[PDB]
């Protein structure tokens, strides 16, 4: 919606971070002697109402280099805001493309593809798939911003959020489906039982054939206290360009960043954990031609049922 | 085309050259209506696998999972039926006749190795047991359940008749010696051991290949400072040393390749001629720089190793 | 009188094999649906593109025979829980392939092994196949009373077999099963094929399988003692366990090669014939076993 | 399943009809003088265990012409039966392809594409979509068998089948979903209130750009009796080649044909129809990139709710 994009726009830290990632890449790609010989093909993928397009222009001014911007967006309602901006302000500089980044046949290859297709659990908005289908129009030496991203997971206790999920039962569906789907939540009255550990990582471009975005990860979380496990908070980290990064992992949280809140992956039945015990969890990233989903299970101290088997409760559409 | 079968099953399991230069071939149909196996002798190694240009052939009642020469006339076969088979060439070497078919294992006999003397042999099965056989007496001398899973490889000592190496899906590499009351010992040193090769000169050094494509050099003495190389991408199905006084190590794999390595495990040869899984390697007794590989693609590819 | 089945890992000709198995007196055959040794590749070229058929044809048997006499067996090289990533990916594709092939034939049951502590990914792939399509096939977990690692010959010089009683330790195969069904959400389609080894464990270990969905018992030929006349028999301890299973009405499965001059089946029939007669109660309840009924309300309702 | 294919195979009438459609096309494409100069590229699309492949060979013998057969099947379990047949009997003649007919890159174009992708309501197994994605490998003058197919609809009364559908309520879903999905049924104790009328028709090849397989049809059915409408029986007709046809429309039913039974499209609330009244029904064929579905409503004598809006109760997967 228009207001969802307005909310994402009002996050200075994230855009001042994207600005710098483009700035440092512009310097690394075009030397001061080549300042006017080479104009860099910049392609914003999933442009929305164009906050990255503006950041790309702000990065081109401070890096004092020439850029050729393209603003690819599939949401045609957003595309109206872009085309009004292109006419009233941007001009010939920005070529607005109203397409799906995996269907667009581009005129020439890109020097830099810049995208914000990341959710609270990094690859949970299908950024791996989107940029894979866009990878064919990136120069055999082009830069993707972000270059890498990693999802993190930490075991939690909150009898208050476990109840909040129980209350999510709806009619005409599985009476237990509310426990087999992630939720975005600003976790507050809860307890983190072990330090966050990395779960899934994706790097762009992915030059490897049989690339495969499916995953299976086993995590072992040491617990020092006696407790009751109800779920797993998920966070993410991303490498925009070199040292420029964004994070929602609490121990490396980018100060003042608003666009993301933690995810929560609940479990049907709460699990007793004694002091000194290890909580072992298994996560999977699954997919078919049409849908991507997560499946997960606790294997220690005791087993749980496999949650969301075959995306039966929750899938993310392709 | 003698008094034998007219077709040889697509999946070529084993290639073995004897002393003169004649080539032994083991084959099984691992798909299709019938799941049986065959044994072939090619006095002309260049005529293989052509069924009409062979010296002798025979039909086994079940697939050939492994084989070894029992001298110059006999052939020892690891069967899917759970049988250990001994087939001997006739007086003219135009027939391959069954001598013994012994159903003593409770699952697919996966590996076979003839002991230094040649009067005894060791079989390793999916039934987890290892058995010591008397080829002449046609019986099992000892039955050993020392493993906790399927036996992948059994390799008799080059020179000692009481010593052999076994490896298994239970992650163990067992050094055996029938002269002890507890015959097996675990070689210390990761990934599951898949192939075993005794060094032909140092009767205390051997190599092992693992399910992760890595090949490793091991000395029984100080079982530390192990030398290793990532030779293959997929599991290592076999390791065979060249007849040279300073041998060359040929390694076959599921990645469909063959590589020939030196004493420091470095790569000197690489062959992608194969389109399916490489199942065996046999260096020519006559031309030591000429090595043969049979695959699951029905190819019998002859390689000239750059020495 | 006993529902018995032959377990094989070698079937060169399916019709000949079935004909001999039935001649022997078995009611069903457990056999591989693909060649146990025919390892397949699903990710890398050129073994990915292996041409020719992948197994024998479904045409080789009537639909009625696939439906009633053949029990499928998962291929022993399929390891969804391997520590090697490529082997898990390849094993996932091969397990779904093998399971979906048995569903295509309408086989009444398919066998899968439980022989290690970690069977997480195997369970996820089974759960996934259950939620895929329309099949209704029974899944049998081949789980041993005693793990192969705890009945091994004490012949490893530097790794000896402990003689200390590990109470919970000796019942490790039950936790392999318990974890697998907790992962698979207690599916009614997942049952036990309990494998009985050479020497029986502690009674407590056997009592762990009480109340569990045992649909079959696997008796290897190697657990049979020889009598004075030369035919296979079982120890009084082993016999006692058979009598427990007969009340549970399990399907007896004979695995392994022959070791005596069918007699293995005939002994079970003899034991089944010699069992005590059912008393008045046992005869009246014959059919009502573990069948949940509503408690009568003769005050509220009219009987 | 193997037994589903066995059941479809045991229908002689349908295969003796397909035989003749190929026979008459072989004669029309290769003149007696060209008998050995030209071998015709025949491509079975959705071959199953190969009953059409055999029919194509029987048609080539009686037409005394040369054919080059290809047996495209996506079901790899069926593909095992095909590859065993190819080895044991067919030979080099038949090139078995284990692919999805919309993904297969063919060596050369086809002279004739032959397919059986038809359900009880003709286009309800997605035959339009399947043969559209296969149309690029048909010669610019090739023949598709079938060349055309048409779905028919007739209003019915059966308080017995209306009850049978009511009994189809399942837990964890819409309590009324059983009324928003078709069923295959051998209609018996029922009454047909008006003669079947054509609904949707598809022709192959579809040489027209912006081809569009979506449909919207309005039918007006004259009723002579007083009654209660519960649903709509659906049937189909297909033109294999020229005068050779198959039909399940009762007034033109192909004698002895077993492979198809009528469909039934129910309505939530039964509708009273007086003698002389007209039952007006509206049908739609809908689709997105992933699913195809039907939506439908009665507009006379009274309106019903729109049934299955957005495939919410039943969609057919692409
Ligand atoms: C296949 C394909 N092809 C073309 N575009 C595609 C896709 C898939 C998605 N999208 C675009 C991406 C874009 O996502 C955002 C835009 C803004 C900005 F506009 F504010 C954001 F802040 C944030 C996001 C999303 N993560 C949180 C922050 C949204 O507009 C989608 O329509
Ligand atoms: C995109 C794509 N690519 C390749 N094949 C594809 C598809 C989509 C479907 N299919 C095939 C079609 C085939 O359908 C039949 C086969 C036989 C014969 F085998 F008996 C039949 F009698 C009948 C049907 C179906 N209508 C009733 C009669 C089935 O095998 C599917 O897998």
């Amino acid at each position: 919606e228009s207001q969802t994009y307005e909310v994402f726009e009002k996050d200075p830290i994230k855009y001042s971070q994207y600005q710098q990632a483009i700035y440092k890449c512009l310097l690394d790609r075009v030397p001061e002697e080549e300042k006017d010989t080479n104009v860099q093909v910049l392609m914003v993928l999933g442009a929305g109402r164009g906050p990255l397009v503006n950041a790309s222009l702000r990065a081109a001014k401070q890096a004092d280099r020439r850029i050729k911007l393209y603003a690819v967006e599939k949401n045609p309602n957003a595309v109206v805001t872009l085309e009004n901006w292109q006419f009233e302000e941007w001009g010939s500089q920005v070529t607005v493309v109203s397409s799906d980044m995996r269907e667009w046949v581009a005129p020439e290859k890109a020097d830099i593809i810049v995208s914000e297709l990341l959710g609270s659990f990094a690859d949970n908005e299908l950024s791996p798939e989107c940029l894979d289908g866009a990878q064919h129009f990136l120069k055999d030496d082009g830069v993707s911003i972000p270059g890498e991203y990693t999802s993190f997971l930490a075991p939690i206790s909150s009898s208050k959020l476990y109840n909040e999920v129980r209350a999510c039962r709806e009619k005409d569906r599985d009476p237990e489906a509310q426990f087999e789907m992630p939720y975005v939540v600003r976790l507050h009255n809860f307890h983190q039982l072990s330090a966050p550990q990395p779960c899934f990582t994706f790097s762009h471009p992915n030059r490897d054939p049989m690339i495969d975005n499916n995953r299976y990860c086993t995590l072992e979380f040491p617990v020092e206290v006696n407790t009751v496990l109800h779920g797993f908070a998920g966070y993410f980290e991303t490498v925009l360009y070199q040292d420029i990064t964004l994070s929602i992992r609490p121990e490396t949280h980018s100060p003042g960043m608003f666009s993301w809140f933690p995810i929560l992956f609940p479990i049907k039945q709460p699990i007793t954990v004694r002091e000194g015990q290890t909580i072992c969890v298994r996560f999977w990233r699954c997919s078919n031609s049409k849908k991507v989903w997560y499946e997960w299970a606790v294997t220690a101290p005791v087993c749980s049922a496999i949650h969301n088997p075959t995306g039966r409760s929750y899938t993310i559409g392709l | 085309p003698p008094n034998a079968p007219a077709c040889m099953e697509r999946q070529l399991e084993a290639a073995r050259y004897r002393s003169d230069g004649a080539l032994l071939l083991g084959a099984s149909s691992l798909s299709g209506r019938c799941w049986a196996g065959s044994l072939w002798l090619f006095k002309d190694p260049c005529a293989a696998p052509n069924e009409g240009f062979c010296s002798a052939g025979v039909q086994t009642e079940a697939g050939v999972a492994d084989l070894t020469w029992v001298g110059e006339r006999g052939i020892l076969v690891a069967s899917d039926s759970g049988a250990v088979e001994l087939w001997e060439l006739d007086e003219n070497e135009t027939l391959i006749v069954s001598k013994f078919c012994k159903y003593e294992h409770d699952d697919i006999v996966s590996t076979v190795s003839v002991l230094s003397s040649g009067t005894q042999a060791v079989s390793g099965s999916k039934d987890i047991c290892i058995k010591v056989w008397d080829l002449a007496q046609q019986v099992v001398l000892s039955s050993y359940r020392a493993h906790a899973a399927q036996v992948t490889c059994v390799a008799a000592s080059p020179h000692k008749d009481s010593v052999f190496l076994s490896c298994s899906e239970d992650n163990r590499i067992l050094l055996w010696d029938t002269r002890c009351p507890k015959p097996a010992s675990q070689i210390g040193c990761g990934y599951l051991p898949t192939s075993l090769a005794w060094h032909p000169q140092q009767s205390e050094v051997f190599v092992f290949g693992d399910e992760n494509g890595t090949v490793s050099l091991v000395d029984t003495k100080s079982t530390s400072c192990v030398l290793s190389s990532a030779v293959h991408s997929q599991c290592v199905t076999g390791l065979v040393f060249s007849p040279h006084s300073v041998p060359f190590l040929a390694s076959l794999s599921e990645d469909c390749s063959l590589a020939v390595l030196d004493s420091s495990l470095s790569e000197l040869f690489r062959s992608q001629a194969h389109r399916d899984f490489v199942r065996d390697a046999t260096w020519s007794p006559l031309n030591h720089s000429l090595l043969t590989t049979v695959g699951w693609d029905h190819q019998v590819v002859h390689h000239v190793v750059p020495t | 009188r006993v529902s018995s089945g032959r377990d094989l890992n070698c079937v060169p000709e399916i019709a000949d094999t079935l004909g001999a198995v039935a001649k022997q007196g078995f009611d069903f055959l457990c056999m591989p649906v693909f060649h146990p040794r025919f390892k397949r590749e699903f990710i890398q070229e050129p073994a990915k593109n292996r041409p020719g058929p992948q197994t024998r044809s479904d045409l080789l048997l009537s639909g009625r025979d696939w439906n009633t006499l053949i029990v499928g067996k998962l291929s022993p090289w399929i390891r969804p829980d391997s520590k090697v990533e490529k082997i898990r990916r390849n094993s996932e594709a091969a397990m779904l392939q093998e399971l979906n092939f048995g569903a295509y034939l309408g086989l009444p049951a398919f066998l899968l092994p439980l022989n290690q502590e970690d069977n997480t990914n195997l369970a996820r792939v089974l759960t996934n196949h259950i939620h895929t399509g329309h099949h209704s096939s029974m899944f049998w977990m081949r789980v041993p009373l005693v793990a192969p690692e705890d009945l091994r010959d004490d012949i490893i010089e530097n790794a000896p077999t402990t003689h200390t009683e590990e109470y919970s330790g000796e019942e490790k195969t039950w936790m392999w099963w318990h974890n697998f069904r907790t992962l698979c959400d207690y599916s009614k389609r997942i049952a036990v094929a309990l494998e009985i080894g050479a020497d029986l464990p502690s009674n407590h270990v056997i009592d762990r399988w009480l109340g569990e969905p045992i649909k079959a018992a696997i008796l290897p030929t190697s657990i049979f003692l020889t009598n004075k006349k030369g035919f296979p028999v079982l120890s009084k301890m082993h016999q006692r366990l058979i009598f427990r299973l007969l009340k549970l009405e399990v399907q007896f499965i004979i695995t392994g090669t022959n070791h005596h001059s069918c007699s293995y089946l005939q002994y079970l029939e003899y034991l089944s014939q010699n069992r005590p007669p059912p008393n008045a109660y046992e005869l009246f309840a014959k059919g009502y076993e573990d069948y949940l009924q509503s408690p009568l309300q003769p005050l509220m309702d009219n009987l």
